[PDB]
C-alpha cells in the first residue's frame, strides 16, 4: 500500500518540510504509508514549477502537496485542472472557482472587514503588495464603496529595496498630512517587518496610531519591537496554543532535535508549517476513507508525458479529489472542512490584540457569526497661562528676589490659588509668549494667545 | 465676486466634513471648530450665523465619536435656517 | 420650519419659469410680475430682495419675447446675491 | 502551444496573453531565450525576451484627469487587463486630493447582469457622482454604455472618460447625441498619410 | 406636427431638428399618435437625444 | 381659556424658549411643573423636587 505523493518545497522553507516530516511520522499507519518525492524549486518561476509538476506527473503521483506564488499559481491551477491531479497548498487562497486544488489556508477577508467594522473605522490607510494577489484589495475597495469608507490604497511592493529610504518617510509624511492614524498592513511578513522598522525609525509607533496586521501569523513574528511603543496593534491567529492538541504537539515539537528537523526547536510554529502538518493529516484521512469505501485508485500504467497532445486525464483523479474534499478533521488550524471548490469552511480565526504585557485574544471570527468577543477587561503640575493686566496679574516690587508663582500678585493670582486649592492640584503660573488673550489670524488661520 | 446661497451651503457642509475628518475619533468635540473654519473659507452673510447654521446644530447634537460619515450624510441635507440673524 | 437657501432658490426659479410659461410672447414684460408671485409662494428672508434677486435681474436683462426656455435655462444657475440686503 | 512552436524550432513568436498566462509566457521566453512580441497589455516589471507593442496608457490617463481638474470621480474597472492602472490612479489619488470610487464590473456575469448595472449606478446616484472613468475592454465598454443610455445618464452634466487606445474602435454614435461629454485615447491617427493609404487598401 | 411625410431613408437629422424646434418652446409633454413602427422610431430617436 | 398648547402662555421665558427651540431645531411643548417648586434636595429622603 505504497502511496506516491509528490511535493514541492521552495528553497529556504525548512520548518514547513520539518512539520511535513513530523506529519509523516505522526499520521503514519500500518495500513498504508505515504511515499513522498520532494522537489525543491524557485516558486516564483513558472518554468520551474511546470518542470517540477510534469516531473511529479511522469512519476505517477496520486497527489501533490506544494506552494505557489502570484506568478506560478495559474500554472498550477491550469495544469492540475487539465490532468486531474489533486494539489494541496498552504499558500494563499485563489479567488475564483478552481477545481483539483485544496487550499489549506482560510479566507481572511471576512475577519478583516468585520474587524474594521468592530473598531468603527470610517477612514484608514491600506498598505499592500502584489504577492498573494489583489483579491483582498478588491474586497476592501468594494466594501469601502458600499459602506461609504474613505480608504487610501498604497502599493508598497513596487518600491525597490535598494532605493527605499526616503520613500517611506515621504509615504508616512503624506499619511500624517491628512491626520490619518489608522493603518492596515497586508504584506508578506518580511515586508511587514521592514515597514515596522521604518515606523519605529520615524517614530510613528507612538500613541494615536492603530495598526492592523492581516495574516494568520500575528504571533509568529516578533511583536516585541512595537510592543512598548504605545501604539495599538491588532491581528489574526489561526493557531490556538491553549488547545490540548496544539499543546501536546508543541511539547513534542520542542523536544525534537534541531539537527534532524531544521528550525523545529521552538515555542511556536509558523502557521504555514502548521497548515502543512494539517495537510498531511488531510491526505492520510482522505486515502484512508478511500480504502474504507473499498475503491481502488491504483495506477495501471505510467502516466506518460503531461505535455503530450491531446492531454488525457486519468479517471481515478476525480475520485481522489472527491476523497480529499469530503475530509473533515481536527487540527492545529481548528476544524478542517472543505466545500465543493476546495476552499476552507467553518474555520475559526482568533482575533488578537497586542497589549503592554503581551498579546491576548480579544475574540474570534466565524464564517457565520462574524466577530464574537471573548472576556471583557500620579498628579502632574498644571500649567496656568495668564497675561499681565492690572489688577489681575502684576509683578511684585521685590519680584527679582522671588521665584515662581511668588513673582506674581493680583486678583487672578489669588483666584488661581483658590481654584487650585479647591481642585487639589499643584499649579505653575506662566505668562503667554505672544502676550495676547486669544484670536484667529485671518491669514494663517492659527489661534494665538492664551 | 458675486455671493450665493446654495454654493455657500454645499461648500459649508463639505468643508466642515473634510475638517472633522482630521479629528477622527475626537470628532464630537471639534464640530464648532471645523464649522468656524468652514464659515471662514466659504464666507457668511452674517459672521455670527455662519455659512449654514442648521447643519452645524444638527451635527453638534447628532455626532458621536467615529460616527462621522453617517452623521454628516444624514445632516447635510438639513435646512440651514435664516442666514441673517 | 426653516426655509433654508437652496430649496428657496430652486423654488424661486421654478415658480418664475412656470409663471412666465403662461404668458407667451409677453415673457419679457411679465418677468417682474412672476418674480413677485414667486417670491410670494416661496417666501423671502428680505421681502424687498425676493427669493433670488440675481436670477430676477438675469432674466429681466436676458429674456426676450419667445426666448423664454433658453433664457431660463441659462439664468437658473446664476448666483442669487445677498438674500438679507 | 509554446513548446509545440519550440520543438518545431521557430526563431520568434508573435502572440497574445492574459492576466493568468502572461507569467508562463514571460518565464518560458526568458528561460528558453525565444523572443515574444505581443499587442497585449504591457507587463509591469522588467521582463526580458518580450517586445510589447502596446504603449503605456497610465501617463495619458493621469495627465488627462489633471487636465479636466477632477477632484472626485468614479472608476469602473475589470480584472482582465489587471489592476495595474487602478493601482496607479489610486496611488496618484493618494498623492493628490482625489476621492476615487473603485468598482469592479468584471466579476459580473453577462447572462444575469441587468439589475446589476442599475444597482451599480444607483450606488453612483448615492454620491451624486457625474464624473466617471471606464477602464475596460471594448465589449464591457459598449455594454456599460448601453446601460448608461437606458437609465438616461448619458444626458448633459455627465462626463465619461474611456481608457483604452480604442476610443474610435467602439460604437460612439450611441451617446454621441446624448449631450454628455465623452473623452478618450486614440493610438491610430487616420489623418496620417500612411494610415490613409492603409485604409484605402483595407476597405477594398 | 406631421411625422408621416418623412421618408425613412433620409430621416436622421429630421427628428433632431424636430425635437430641437420642440426644445425652442421648451415643450416637455408630448403626445404620439402614430403607427407602431413610427412610434418605435420616434421613441428610439428620443432616447438617442436623451429626452 | 380659548387657546391651546404653547399659545396659552406668554412671557420672557416663553419667547426665549421659542428662540432656543428655533435655534436648536426641535419642536417643543411647554408644560408647568407638578409640585410647583423650582428645585431642592430634601436632606432626609435625598429626593430632588421641582423642575
Ligand atoms: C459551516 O459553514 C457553513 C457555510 O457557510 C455555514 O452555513 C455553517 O453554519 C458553518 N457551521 C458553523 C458551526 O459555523
Amino acid at each position: 500500500n505504497s502511496i506516491q505523493i509528490g511535493g514541492l518545497f521552495p528553497r529556504g522553507a525548512d520548518q514547513e518540510y520539518s512539520a511535513f516530516r513530523v506529519g509523516m511520522v505522526q499520521f503514519s499507519t500500518s495500513e498504508f504509508r505515504l511515499t513522498p518525492h520532494i522537489d525543491n524549486l524557485e516558486v516564483a518561476n513558472s518554468f520551474a514549477v511546470t518542470n517540477a509538476f510534469c516531473s511529479q506527473f511522469s512519476r505517477g503521483v496520486y497527489a501533490i502537496f506544494g506552494f505557489y506564488d502570484k506568478k506560478s499559481v495559474n500554472t498550477i491551477t491550469s495544469f492540475c485542472g487539465t490532468l486531474h491531479v489533486s494539489f494541496i497548498t498552504p499558500s494563499f487562497p485563489t479567488d475564483g472557482t478552481h477545481p483539483f486544488v485544496i487550499q489549506m489556508r482560510p479566507d481572511l477577508k471576512g475577519a478583516l472587514l468585520s474587524l474594521i467594522e468592530y473598531y468603527q473605522w470610517d477612514k484608514f490607510a491600506y498598505l499592500y503588495d502584489s504577492d498573494r494577489g489583489l483579491s483582498t484589495l478588491q474586497a476592501v475597495l468594494d466594501s469601502a464603496a458600499e459602506k461609504k469608507w474613505q480608504v487610501t490604497a498604497i502599493n508598497v511592493g513596487n518600491i525597490n529595496n535598494d532605493k527605499k529610504d526616503e520613500t517611506y518617510r515621504s509615504l508616512f509624511q503624506d499619511l500624517e498630512l491628512k491626520g490619518e492614524r489608522r493603518v492596515i498592513l497586508d504584506c508578506e511578513r518580511d515586508k511587514v517587518n521592514d515597514i515596522v522598522d521604518q515606523v519605529i525609525t520615524i517614530g510613528k509607533h507612538v500613541k494615536g496610531y492603530h495598526y492592523i496586521i492581516a495574516n494568520l501569523g500575528f504571533t509568529d513574528g516578533d511583536l516585541l519591537k512595537i510592543q512598548f511603543g504605545g501604539a495599538e496593534v491588532s491581528g489574526f491567529q489561526i493557531v490556538d496554543y491553549d488547545d490540548s492538541l496544539v499543546s501536546k504537539f508543541i511539547e513534542r515539537w520542542s523536544t525534537l532535535e534541531e539537527k534532524e528537523y531544521p528550525g523545529a526547536h521552538t515555542a511556536t510554529i509558523k502557521y504555514t508549517s502548521a497548515l502543512t502538518y494539517d495537510a498531511v493529516q488531510v491526505m492520510t484521512e482522505a486515502f484512508r476513507n478511500l480504502r474504507k469505501q473499498r475503491i481502488e485508485i491504483s495506477r495501471r500504467g505510467n502516466a506518460g508525458d503531461c505535455l503530450a497532445n491531446p492531454a488525457v486525464p486519468w479517471g481515478q483523479g476525480v475520485e481522489i479529489e472527491r476523497a480529499l474534499k469530503q475530509v473533515q478533521v481536527e487540527g492545529l488550524s481548528g476544524n478542517i472542512k472543505f466545500d465543493q471548490n476546495g476552499k476552507r469552511i467553518n474555520y475559526t480565526i482568533n482575533i488578537m490584540e497586542l497589549k503592554t504585557n503581551g498579546p491576548r485574544k480579544i475574540g474570534y471570527w466565524s464564517e457565520v457569526d462574524k466577530m464574537v468577543v471573548t472576556l471583557t477587561e500620579e498628579q502632574k503640575t498644571v500649567v496656568v497661562t495668564t497675561i499681565l493686566e492690572s489688577p489681575y496679574v502684576m509683578m511684585k516690587k521685590n519680584h527679582e528676589m522671588l521665584e515662581g508663582n511668588e513673582r506674581y500678585e493680583g486678583y487672578c493670582v489669588d483666584l488661581a490659588a483658590e481654584i487650585a486649592k479647591h481642585c487639589g492640584f499643584k499649579y505653575k503660573l506662566t505668562i503667554v509668549g505672544d502676550g495676547k488673550y486669544g484670536a484667529r489670524d485671518a491669514d494663517t488661520k492659527i489661534w494665538d494667545g492664551m | 465676486g458675486p455671493a450665493d446661497c446654495c454654493r455657500m451651503k454645499e461648500c459649508c457642509t463639505d468643508r466642515v466634513n473634510e475638517c472633522l475628518q482630521r479629528y477622527s475619533g475626537r470628532e464630537d468635540k471639534f464640530v464648532s471648530f471645523c464649522y468656524q473654519e468652514a464659515t471662514v473659507t466659504c464666507g457668511s452673510f452674517n459672521e455670527i450665523v455662519g455659512c449654514c447654521y442648521g447643519y452645524q446644530m444638527c451635527m453638534i447634537r447628532v455626532v458621536k465619536p467615529n460616527s462621522l460619515s453617517g452623521a454628516h450624510e444624514a445632516c447635510k441635507t438639513v435646512s440651514c435656517g435664516n442666514p441673517c440673524a
